[PDB]
């Protein structure tokens, strides 16, 4: 009748989310998710969310961002489509370090040319750094090789996080 | 012994025995927590976690779940599992989730998770729009309680370790 074989392309889109500590990336993951987000503890390891339309497959990769993960960051890098970067806007003290961070992943060679979202997270606070401020404090100007976006956002409440998610699909294939 | 999973993407039907021991878990690896929810609501269908075991009445990794038929016209699935990892590294670990109804693959979930960070506890859930079921399979699936099985293979460096089966029922 209408049964149509519109799909079997078997495709895959892999998103990795990546931040310091307390950034807020296990709450953005789960919101996105439409999840239960009461009770969230700092990941040690790994969250997935393997979304899939008849072999069509959305996979993003939240990784834990303490201390004693980051080293580990490494071994999740392979076949990344996008990047999404969470920074806590509020926490000033460690932007320094995020900025670092970030500096890393973006001279890894295993994460060449992925676009990059920069989720300036938590913009729900009043202690909240804008977007811009926290854009120069990155220097993310000068990152050439790679297509990126900051954006206000908070994973809270939900505020921004589409239209980060409107520049990951747009800039998906890159 | 000597299970790879090339030789499990290719079965046609529900395995008749475990292909392992709950000794081949040398990585001490074990799940904590399930779920599954309606997508399109929300609803929590069912979850068991952390110190609960069962709520009941060879090997004891066999779960069974009943579902009113109303479930066979859901329009998407989530299913979420937790496992923690041990002090002995694992590198390519990998799931492949096969469900059947005699000798029907209805759905193939096969992912990879890769490197597990150890002493580490992770989650993944599989949102899936529920495949496409002629009205037959529909009447089929109903009609004939726990005749739907699943297979649950889980490897470590292309090395089955863990087995799980689970039969379904919707009456
Ligand atoms: N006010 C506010 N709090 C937020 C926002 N997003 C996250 N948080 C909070 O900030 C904390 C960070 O927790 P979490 O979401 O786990 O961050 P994480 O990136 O997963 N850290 P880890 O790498 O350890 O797992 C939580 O208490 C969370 O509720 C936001 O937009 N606004
Ligand atoms: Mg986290």
């Amino acid at each position: 009748i209408l049964r149509k074989l519109k799909s079997a392309p078997d495709q895959e889109v892999r998103i990795l989310l990546l931040g310091l500590d307390n950034a807020g990336k296990t709450t953005l993951l789960k919101q996105l998710a439409s999840e239960d987000i009461s009770h969230i503890t700092p990941t040690q390891g790994f969250n997935i969310k393997s979304v899939q339309s008849q072999g069509f497959k959305l996979n993003v990769w939240d990784i834990g961002g303490q201390r004693k993960i980051r080293p580990y960051w490494r071994s999740y890098f392979e076949n990344t489509d996008i990047l999404i970067y969470v920074i806590d806007s509020a926490d000033r003290k460690r932007f320094e370090e995020t900025g670092q961070e970030l500096t890393e992943l973006l001279e890894e060679e295993k994460l060449s040319c992925v676009p990059v979202l920069i989720f300036a997270n938590k913009q729900d606070l009043l202690t909240a750094a804008p977007a811009s401020e926290i854009a120069e404090g990155l220097n993310l100007h000068t990152i050439r090789d790679r297509v990126w976006q900051i954006q206000s956002c908070s994973a809270l409440t939900g505020e921004g996080v589409q239209d980060g998610m409107n520049w990951v699909c747009k800039n998906v294939n890159a | 012994d000597t299970i790879r999973p090339e030789h499990v993407l290719r079965l046609s039907r529900v395995t008749e025995n475990y292909l392992c021991k709950p000794e081949d878990n040398i990585y001490s690896i074990d799940f904590t927590r399930f779920k599954i929810r309606d997508l399109e609501t929300g609803t929590v269908l069912f979850e068991i976690a952390k110190p609960c075991v069962s709520d009941q009445e060879s090997a004891g990794r066999f779960v069974r779940y009943q579902f009113t038929p109303a479930f066979l016209r859901l329009r998407t699935v989530g299913a979420t599992v937790e496992f923690t990892v041990g002090d002995k590294p694992v590198s390519n670990f990998r799931m492949i989730e096969r469900h059947y109804f005699r000798e029907h693959l209805l759905k193939n979930f096969d992912f990879d998770f890769g490197f597990c960070i150890p002493s580490s506890r992770n989650t993944c859930e599989h949102i899936y729009e529920f495949p496409q079921l002629s009205e037959d399979v529909i009447r089929l699936m109903i009609e004939n309680p726990y005749e739907t099985r699943s297979d649950s293979f889980y490897f470590v460096d292309n090395k089955l370790i863990m087995h799980n089966k689970a039969d379904y029922a919707y009456n």
